[PDB]
């Protein structure tokens, strides 16, 4: 009903080409009101796209995007409002040579003060040209080499390996990754990643200078961690043997589908953590038993094939008794916007979107009395609830603009009086918008990014800290000038994904460790436990194996 | 963008097509057309890329009634004229177009002496002409070769084609149809050797007509038999490169020299495919087809006897895999065998098939693409019915029913005074059935003349005099006009003044003659070997009594039909016997004989009256009668010499009805029409695959009467150009056995277009299509409405021509005014130049002539009821230009015809606010080539005061929906060259060279009212003219090696593509970043290059480029193949190695010494099997179609071996059926393994079961078997069982069996194993893929774990209870149905289903599951797009197509309400 005359609409020039996008936007609070929201494209004299605005910012002049191309519509130059300003360059094979980023301006002219400048390097001929290294130098500073690749030969040893032509060592930001073994199905059978020393000292920092793997692997500490894979005629992985020695095994049924999974902890015996496992007629998981005897039962819509129904129960016959733990039931929209959800133990969550299938009202239960939201875990309620009245209903209404920034949350829970509104400042020239509490002057935000448009302040007291490449580096927790400071660091592999994450507490110093590998968490305490934490799926089941510090 | 070489093993299998056969679309010439590709190997990349066509114009030959199977040629003109093999005989192009002597560049006439060939010496010399066709489509270069000396030899032709290929027709007797009385005197020149650049031939052997297996009644009847050729082998694949045709050398090279033959059977091996044919043919000799025919057009006797039976693919597998040649017999690889309906008048092809062999010699086929024809039926001849049309005569009163004005249906001629003609046309007539005639208001006849006993006269008129008009006289005693009317072109041409038999059959002239029939005229006279005597009891006329087409010499007694085949120009040959007629001598009366061609088979039949009985005598071929059809006259009925009786064509159909008036008798007035349709013509095709196509003919008459009602009811004057009936596409219905769909496209015909002049079909000047969907479900659940398409296309003739923009739709004031024919002269000294001009009325015949079926504009409409229905989706339309090309000939201009200018319209069904695009081709050059071409986007139009478009948008969306983008006019220009090699006796045009484009923008002010032309792009003051700003949009140039520098050899190699990726406005991109040295030294480093920007004005400055597509290459000897590639220059090389014969490549090593090793399977030339860089085996098994039906592969993991047993290990029989492949157990040694069942969809029936049905010990079987109602293979034909059952009928024992017989759609079975054979683990997957007749996906089956599913019935159908509810059970037998999709006939998804378990791989109904199973609808629009879903749950998604936006409304949208 809140819904008639809303398309969606595109509007195109006499060349085929989408100069408008046309929204109709209706809250069902005021459900006479109508804002046609309109995003704009501008193509230039060679039919490529010039401009993009969205509805806010067009009506206060400010360009959103713009772009500089080639002769064929690449795109070499970019302005971005949010992601500043950036440079990119391929070559004739189509690689990627260069991206400089972090770029701005004020002055009128481009401010390259902190441009960081990415380059990549290939093989010259007369070899095929593969990758050979990343470069990475930010701007007054020294050049670092963060990646290169090494690739093996035609030998007899190579060929049994089935490792000819194939990236055999990848030295990225973290140190070193070998390819020990391939398939006959041309999957990895072994691969074997090695830390750069003293990743814990976050100004170390990965540089392979020449052509010398010699020389390069003395800059990596001892210990060496292997993943051992064992896959099937088809390809999939079968077994898999983590850094520690546990195994996770897995069995698919006669379409190909994982039917079953088993867990042998190093030293120890074989163990069920799925058991059955069975699908719709659309490949959906439908039952799922697993070691526990605990049984979930998907239920879908027939015409939609929708998840309507998440059952996770103990089944009757269960050793702990027949028990439904959770059963959730959704009720959507014609357009499949979740609309409801019932969990069977009363307690219902509604929802309410706009025109434009944004969340505007919530409906839910919380711990009342919380307090205000905030970057913290409420404190756990322990133990389990019998009664229910420990819970109390709240209602969230969310408020938005014209270019979808969420600019309020408005809490209210009124039988224990926890109401609150959070508020987001949204710049004036662009999407960063940041909590209040940082700011609530618009025209400030923005100081508050980089250049590329990441935050440099997380909380009042709490600082961000970048990559080059725009990972998050560190979280300044508590700043005690010098220099001793409550902080979390990360590294990140080639690509940039998270491998090592260190925290740090003053109390002599509470360090805690986060080691991250194929299907493993290695996480020590110091300050010493020593927990390894087996994965299983893909992360659903978790082993906690502690070879320390038990509690 | 060039292609790097990548050696892999055939990764598919699952879908099931055909040979990629399809009907034609249908045209302004109205035929139905058909083809076939023939399913043979391509070779190394040069073959015969023959097809096996059919058109509904086309006569007999030797592949049946409309087929043909030929290559090129060249002929003498026969149709103005039959040569006489002196130097006024005139060529025909092989496109059928008159040829004349051409000019040189001097402008003399192109003449030459020869002794030299492609470098190759000739034994003595040669007078070399050049000739040129009327019209260029392809500019092909001809030449005529004649010897100096007339007796050093034989002349032959040269055609050389723009690819690059030179091709030779008639250099040796086999290739040339000759006089069977004088080889010299030749009619054709047979395509026999083509040669490419790269050294590769292809070469055509004939076999000529002879007298194997022919009665001896059949020898002494055509002595003259050995002209005709036909297509016996072609050898391609030459092991030996040679640039030269091998034709020019002192002998042909060997037949072992060819690694491919195409053979062709013409009887002499057995038809079973239980047989394997072997390359050599004998002793059997071809049969000889029932129905023979002759041919009089080249004043020659051609006998035409043979008809083609097996199309034969052949390899040297020892010679391609390099083993020893000695003694090596080509084995056979694919088999085309062609079944034929004999008939003694038409024999019709009604069935092709694939067949192949296994090793061990069992036949595996392909389901068989079957024909049929609509038929002349004895039993289903229409009976007598009262001829109310002649109610106003009295029963005494004479008439003749004759088209005397030339509309294709007869008319009333009748004396009403008498001394005064009159005629009442043939028109429409009201309310009764769609092709019912009545007759109009009488007219007056023009002063009839009336002196030498017979005399000329023009009525139409048209200033033709196209009637010959008689008198009878005189005897007895009786004082007395009545007179007879003839068509000119029933008699002979050279009538009036005869030379040679006619002229001694004749003598002073004839006194009389009487039409008997639509085209047969009786003869009545004054009082070498051997015409007859006219003036006994005997009949002699003028009827086509061969077939031929060409009024014949025949004599009938009451014991003789003797036949003198008109030979041209007065010339009459030897007499030929037709036995089969008879009447006793006591009662045989001339007057009673009546001669039409009653079957449509082209031959005029006999049509006797008796007093109760017209006896009907159908000619068969021209060599014989068949036994008498006896038709009683009606109940009452004794017709004597008062009474009147004349066979004529009252239909339209080309085919005679009858006409009898019987005085004395009430009603009066009869008719016998003996066939509503025209036989002979292809109306069925089915593919045994669930495709069937049923054609539907209407008569050009008809269509014309239809037309001449509407025209007179519009007050206009109706014009017919059209004097006989033609035979019209007008419905095709596409038939979708599976679903039970159907497509229903119909077809208008309008502005008939015969030119008198030159004797020539022009075709038709307005055709209009609807397209109407028919589904099986029969409710409005998917409601589509039909679309219709008009469009318009000359005919060449302005009377036509210019009355047809008046009819096109005029909705839209404000589009621009109707584009007009242009005529240029040419002027290349040296780079050349079109000039407008006005040809002479003359020169105007031809230049018009040019433009014959040009498409002049198209309008797309949806017939829906809708208010908007009657404004059209979109239109487009074309200007053409004539370059009028001067040669020997002052009289006739040649023609080059091209579209200059085309443009388009979107309306979306709204007038007044389309999308214009219009494309300008402003120069090319003498062949035909774009040098300077232009795209225009014209702006919007002015926002009008108010919305054109619905209120049921939003109400701001019409102003929202303009952007200023949309006002600017936009003119992209386009400049190319080319490299043209013609130099010596070399023929290449079109290379591509170099290009640029430039970008205009204009403000809307600037847009000029009535549009662009040429003439306002190539004005001083144009757009884009040298004044004008400009963005450069780019260039592009092709770079050659080996080449004059970077210019192309013959060879045309290319050494790489330059395109321009930065010039100096684009470098702008780098400005507030990077400097211009670092920016230099980037991009250089980045592998860009400067180079010269193209086409360039004013100083302009060098562009950044980028350079591609290196390749290195071999010499003559390796046929110039490519031996190395790399996409740039910074990288390394990939190395080709080549197998012996350069067939294909069989290893390939990249720039980091990397290996990969291929072996071929050479019946197909794909790989088998692959060693990678690794040195591991991948291997398949390839069924004797190319299919994967097995795969494995092998090699070493950590140092030890894995996994999969090699073949030699352990090797694996594939299962021969789909219950065994799935009953397999593990520890198989394959990855894959395939069965594929391609003809599931004809039901399966065995001799041992029919003969137990019927207990008669295998009678019905065998006669089943023979006339393929069912394969030897055991599959039931279609069409075979639709003509045995219209033939014999079919026991009710034999319905029941076939009840019993299931179908299943043609489905693929491919298992997949789950783990190496050594493993007990492995798991053989199963999945099977479901095709339609149209090759589109189905649905698919995955086996899946034992569960709860529906349940199929045997029927096909869902298992329900008594209510109607699916039963649900649990089985091990499940699988997993994924998207099953109900398709339309244009292959669009109107029904998608969501998955779905069953008890079975087996295809489940569509009845069921539109009954019990979810789906999405698909609603498509004329233009193919989707516009509307209805989801299963019932919600809507719609969206709605301007030509400025598109509004998309989702469920929610749409829900409300
Ligand atoms: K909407
Ligand atoms: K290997
Ligand atoms: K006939």
């Amino acid at each position: 009903q809140l819904f008639s005359k809303t398309p969606s609409v595109t509007v195109f020039d006499n060349r085929g080409l989408s100069v408008r996008d046309i929204a109709y936007r209706r809250h069902p609070d005021t459900p006479k009101v109508t804002e046609e929201c309109i995003t704009y494209h501008q193509f230039d004299f060679r039919g490529f796209l010039a401009q993009s605005l969205d509805p806010r910012l067009n009506h206060k002049e400010v360009t959103n995007f713009s772009y500089l191309t080639d002769l064929n519509g690449n795109i070499i130059y970019t302005q971005s409002v949010d992601a500043g300003n950036t440079l990119v360059l391929n070559d004739t094979e189509g690689r990627s040579v260069i991206a400089m980023t972090n770029i701005s301006r004020e002055n009128g002219k481009d401010d390259l003060s902190l441009a960081v400048t990415r380059t990549f390097q290939y093989e010259n001929a007369p070899l095929p040209g593969r990758p050979l290294s990343v470069t990475e130098q930010v701007n007054g500073e020294n050049a670092r080499i963060t990646e290169h690749f090494v690739y093996a030969g035609n030998t007899p040893q190579e060929k049994n390996l089935n490792l000819a032509g194939q990236c055999v060592s990848y030295y990225d930001a973290a140190g070193l990754i070998q390819t020990d073994s391939v398939s006959l199905t041309g999957k990895p059978l072994s691969v074997s990643r090695k830390l750069l020393k003293n990743l814990d000292d976050t100004n170390i920092l990965a540089d392979w200078q020449g052509n010398d793997t010699s020389a390069w692997n003395s800059l990596l500490a001892t210990e060496i961690y292997t993943t051992v894979t064992r896959t099937d005629a088809a390809g999939a992985v079968l077994t898999t043997i983590d850094a520690v020695g546990n195994q996770q095994r897995v069995a698919f049924d006669i379409a190909g589908q994982l039917s079953a999974s088993w867990l042998t902890l190093k030293g120890g015996q074989e163990q069920v953590i799925i058991k059955v496992l069975t699908y719709s007629a659309a490949g959906q998981k439908l039952r799922e038993e697993g070691g526990n005897g605990v049984v979930t039962t998907y239920t879908y819509e027939a015409e939609t094939q929708r998840l309507i129904g998440i059952k996770t129960e103990r089944p009757n016959g269960h050793a702990a008794g027949a028990k439904v733990l959770q059963d959730l039931r959704y009720e959507y929209d014609p357009v499949g916007n979740v609309l409801s959800i019932t969990n069977d133990a009363v307690p219902e969550n509604a929802y309410r979107y706009d025109s434009l299938y944004q969340l505007v009202s919530a409906s839910g239960r919380e711990v009342a009395g919380a307090g205000q939201q905030g970057s913290d875990l409420p404190s756990p309620l322990v133990p389990l609830p019998s009664d229910s009245s420990v819970y109390t209903n709240y209602t969230r209404t969310y408020t938005y603009d014209s270019a979808g920034n969420l600019m309020r949350i408005r809490h209210s829970a009124p039988a224990t009086n926890n109401n609150y509104t959070l508020n987001i400042t949204v710049s004036e020239r662009s999407n960063r918008g940041v909590m209040s509490s940082l700011t609530e002057n618009p025209a400030d935000v923005d100081a508050l990014f980089t250049a590329s448009g990441s935050q440099k302040c997380l909380q009042q007291g709490q600082s961000l800290i970048w990559t080059p490449r725009g990972e998050l580096r560190t979280v300044l927790l508590v700043a005690r000038g010098e220099t001793a400071d409550d902080s979390e660091s990360y590294r990140y592999d080639g690509s940039s994904q998270r491998i090592l994450k260190i925290s740090s507490q003053q109390t002599s110093a509470r360090v805690q460790r986060a080691l991250y590998l194929p299907g493993l968490e290695w996480r020590t305490m110091t300050g010493a436990e020593n927990l390894q934490v087996i994965c299983i799926g893909e992360a659903q089941v978790r082993v906690l194996h502690w070879e320390s510090g038990k509690p | 963008e060039m292609a790097i070489t990548t050696l892999s093993l055939p990764k598919g299998g699952g879908a099931i097509n055909g040979m990629g056969e399809s009907v034609g679309q249908a045209g302004p010439d109205g035929m139905v057309t058909f083809s076939i590709p023939l399913p043979f190997s391509a070779g190394r990349g040069v073959a015969p890329a023959l097809s096996l066509s059919y058109s509904s114009g086309a006569g007999n030959g030797p592949f049946g009634m409309g087929w043909q199977c030929s290559a090129m040629s060249i002929s003498r003109r026969t149709q103005k004229g039959v040569p006489q093999y002196n130097e006024d005989d005139e060529f025909l192009s092989p496109s059928g177009e008159v040829m004349a002597i051409a000019l040189n560049d001097s402008g003399f006439e192109d003449v030459r002496t020869a002794n030299r060939l492609q470098g190759i010496p000739l034994p003595f010399s040669y007078k070399v002409t050049r000739y040129q066709p009327r019209l260029i489509q392809d500019f092909i270069k001809i030449e005529y070769w004649q010897p100096v000396k007339q007796t050093d030899g034989t002349p032959f032709w040269i055609i050389y084609s723009p690819d690059g290929q030179t091709h030779i027709l008639g250099k040796n007797s086999h290739s040339r149809v000759a006089n069977a009385e004088n080889p010299s005197q030749i009619a054709s020149w047979l395509l026999e050797e083509t040669v490419t650049p790269t050294g590769e031939h292809i070469y055509y052997q004939y076999s000529g007509e002879n007298q194997v297996n022919c009665t001896d009644a059949e020898i002494a009847l055509h002595p003259q038999d050995s002209a005709q050729r036909y297509l016996a082998r072609i050898d391609y694949g030459n092991i030996s490169p040679q640039a030269s045709l091998f034709v020019l050398d002192e002998e042909l090279p060997n037949l072992t020299q060819w690694l491919f033959h195409l053979v062709f059977d013409y009887g002499e091996r057995d038809i079973s495919i239980n047989k394997i044919p072997t390359f050599e043919g004998g002793t059997t000799g071809w049969l000889a087809r029932p129905d023979m025919f002759s041919r009089y057009d080249f004043g020659i006797e051609i006998r035409n006897r043979r008809l083609c039976h097996q199309v034969l693919g052949f390899h040297r597998l020892e010679a391609l895999n390099d083993r020893d040649v000695t003694d090596e017999i080509p084995v056979l690889v694919n088999r085309l065998t062609l079944d034929y309906d004999l008939n003694n008048s038409v024999s019709t092809l009604v069935a092709v098939r694939q067949v192949a062999y296994e090793t061990d010699g069992s036949p595996i086929t392909q389901p068989p693409l079957e024909f049929d024809y609509q038929r002349f039926d004895t039993g289903s001849i229409p009976g007598w019915q009262e001829m109310p049309q002649l109610e106003a005569f009295n029963g005494y009163q004479p008439y003749q029913m004759i088209d005397l004005y030339g509309e294709g249906t007869p008319g009333i001629l009748y004396q009403e005074t008498p001394g005064a003609w009159w005629y009442k046309s043939p028109q429409r007539q009201i309310g009764g059935d769609s092709n019912a005639v009545t007759y109009g208001a009488m007219k007056a006849l023009p002063k009839i003349p009336r002196l030498e006993g017979a005399t000329l006269m023009d009525i139409n008129g048209d200033g033709r005099l196209d009637w010959v008009i008689t008198s009878a006289g005189v005897r007895g005693f009786h004082s007395i006009e009545w007179t007879h009317f003839t068509p000119l072109n029933t008699l002979p041409t050279e009538y009036f003044h005869p030379k040679a038999q006619l002229a001694d059959l004749v003598g002073a002239g004839l006194s009389d003659l009487v039409l008997i029939g639509p085209k047969s005229v009786r003869l009545y006279a004054n009082q070498n070997v051997s015409l007859p005597v006219i003036g006994s009891r005997q009949l002699v006329a003028f009827a086509d009594m061969l077939g031929s087409g060409q009024q014949h010499l025949v004599e009938i007694t009451a014991d003789s039909v003797k036949c003198w085949p008109n030979m041209g120009h007065g010339r009459f040959g030897q007499p030929l016997t037709l036995e089969g007629f008879s009447q006793p001598q006591t009662s045989f009366n001339p007057d009673r004989v009546f001669l039409a061609d009653i079957d449509g088979s082209g031959t005029n039949d006999i049509i006797y009256a008796h007093s109760e009985c017209l006896e009907i005598y159908l000619n068969e071929s021209g060599n014989r009668f068949s036994k008498p059809i006896s038709l009683l006259l009606p109940d009452g009925v004794n017709f004597d010499n008062t009474c009147q009786l004349q066979a004529a064509d009252i239909q339209g159909l080309g085919i005679a009805s009858l006409v009898m008036t019987v005085p004395h008798m009430s009603p009066t007035h009869w008719r016998c029409d003996l066939a509503l349709n025209k036989p002979w013509l292809l109306n069925v095709m089915n593919n045994n695959r669930g495709a069937e196509t049923c054609l539907f003919y209407r008569s050009s008459a008809q269509f014309w009467l239809d037309e001449k009602q509407l025209v007179e009811a519009a007050g206009q004057q109706p014009e017919c150009h059209l004097p006989f009936p033609m035979h019209l596409h007008w419905r095709s219905e596409i038939f979708d056995e599976i679903t039970g769909n159907r497509l229903t496209q119909e077809q208008e015909y309008a502005h008939g277009s015969w030119d008198g002049q030159e004797r020539e079909f022009r075709g038709f000047g307005r055709l209009i299509q609807r397209d109407t969907d028919g589904f099986a479900q029969g409710t409005v659940d998917i409601p589509t409405h039909p679309s219709r398409t008009v469009s318009w296309f000359a005919t060449g003739i302005p009377e036509i021509d210019t009355t047809l923009s008046a009819e096109f739709w005029r909705g839209d004031d404000q589009a621009f005014s109707p584009f007009s024919p242009r005529f240029t002269r040419w002027e290349d000294s040296e780079a050349g130049s079109d000039v407008a001009f006005i040809p002479s009325e003359h020169d105007a015949f031809w230049l018009n002539r040019a433009m014959k079926g040009q498409l002049l504009r198209s309008e797309l409409y949806g017939d829906d009821g809708t208010p908007e229905a009657e404004i059209p989706y979109s239109v487009t339309e074309m200007r053409h230009q004539v370059r009028a090309l001067p040669t020997t000939d002052a009289t006739v201009p040649s023609a080059w015809c091209s579209t200059i200018e085309t443009r388009s319209y979107q309306y979306q069904r709204v007038a007044a606010d389309p999308q214009c695009s219009q494309q300008v081709v402003i120069k090319a050059d003498r062949y035909g080539s774009p040098l300077l071409s232009v795209a225009i986007n014209y702006p919007r139009r002015k926002k009008p005061e108010k919305s054109p478009y619905p209120d049921d948008l939003p109400e701001t969306l019409f102003d929202s929906s303009y952007d200023t983008q949309q006002q600017q006019l936009h003119l992209t220009k386009q400049q190319q060259n080319y490299f043209h090699l013609t130099n010596d006796d070399n023929w290449l045009l079109g290379l591509p060279k170099e290009q640029r484009n430039d970008g205009y923008q204009y403000d809307q002010e600037r847009a000029p009212a009535n549009g662009f032309t040429l003439e306002t792009l190539i004005a001083s003051n144009s757009l884009i003219g040298s004044n004008q700003p400009f963005t450069y949009l780019g260039q592009s140039r092709v770079a050659y090696q080996g080449g004059v520098d970077e210019q192309p050899s013959l060879q045309a190699l290319v050494a790489y593509g330059e395109t321009a990726i930065l010039d100096e406005k684009t470098l702008q991109a780098f400005v507030g970043v990077l400097d211009s040295k670092t920016r230099d030294e980037l991009l250089f480093s980045a592998g860009y290059q400067l180079a010269p920007r193209l086409f360039r004005v004013e100083s302009e400055p060098d562009v950044w480029v980028a350079r591609q597509g290196y390749s290195e290459f071999g010499d003559y000897s390796q046929f110039w193949r490519p031996l190395s590639q790399r996409s740039t220059l910074l990288t390394g090389k990939t190395t080709l190695k080549w197998d012996k014969h350069y067939c294909v490549v069989i290893e390939t090593q990249d720039a980091a010494q990397l290996v990969t090793q291929a072996r071929y399977d050479y019946r197909f030339l794909t790989p088998y099997s692959l060693t990678d860089a690794n040195d591991n085996q991948h291997y398949v098994v390839l069924n004797p179609f190319g299919e994967v039906i097995a795969s494995r592969f092998w090699g070493t993991e950590a140092g030890k071996d894995a996994g999969y047993s090699t073949p030699q290990a352990k090797p694996f029989v594939v299962p021969a059926t789909i219950e065994a492949a799935l009953a397999l157990s593990p520890g198989i040694p394959v990855a894959h393994c395939a069965i594929f069942e391609p003809e599931s969809w004809m039901q399966k029936l065995t001799q041992h079961d029919v003969s137990e049905r019927m207990a008669d010990n295998g009678t019905l079987w065998n006669a089943l078997l023979q006339a393929r109602f069912v394969t030897e293979d055991g599959y039931v034909c279609a069409l075979g069982r639709r003509r045995w059952m219209a033939r014999h009928g079919l026991s009710v024992l034999m319905l029941t069996l076939l009840a019993e017989i299931p179908r299943t759609p043609p489905h693929s079975l491919t298992i997949t194993t789950d783990r190496y054979d050594s493993d007990d683990q492995q798991q053989l997957r199963q999945r099977i893929l479901f095709s339609d007749g149209f090759g589109r996906l189905l649905q698919s089956a995955q086996r899946v774990e034992a569960g709860e599913s529906w349940q199929r019935s045997e029927d096909s159908s869902l298992v329900v209870n008594v209510s109607g509810t699916p039963a649900l059970v649990v089985t091990d037998n499940r699988w997993a149905v994924s998207g099953r999709t109900e398709y339309d006939g244009k292959g669009q998804g109107i029904r998608v289903y969501q998955p779905y378990f069953l008890d079975d791989w087996r295809y489940l109904s569509d009845d069921s599951a539109r009954t019990d199973l979810f789906a999405d609808t698909h609603i498509y629009d004329p233009l193919g797009r989707e516009y509307q879903v209805i989801t299963a749950k019932g919600y809507r998604r719609e969206r709605q197509y301007t030509p400025w936006f598109v509004v998309n409304q989702d469920e929610n949208d749409t829900a409300a309400n």
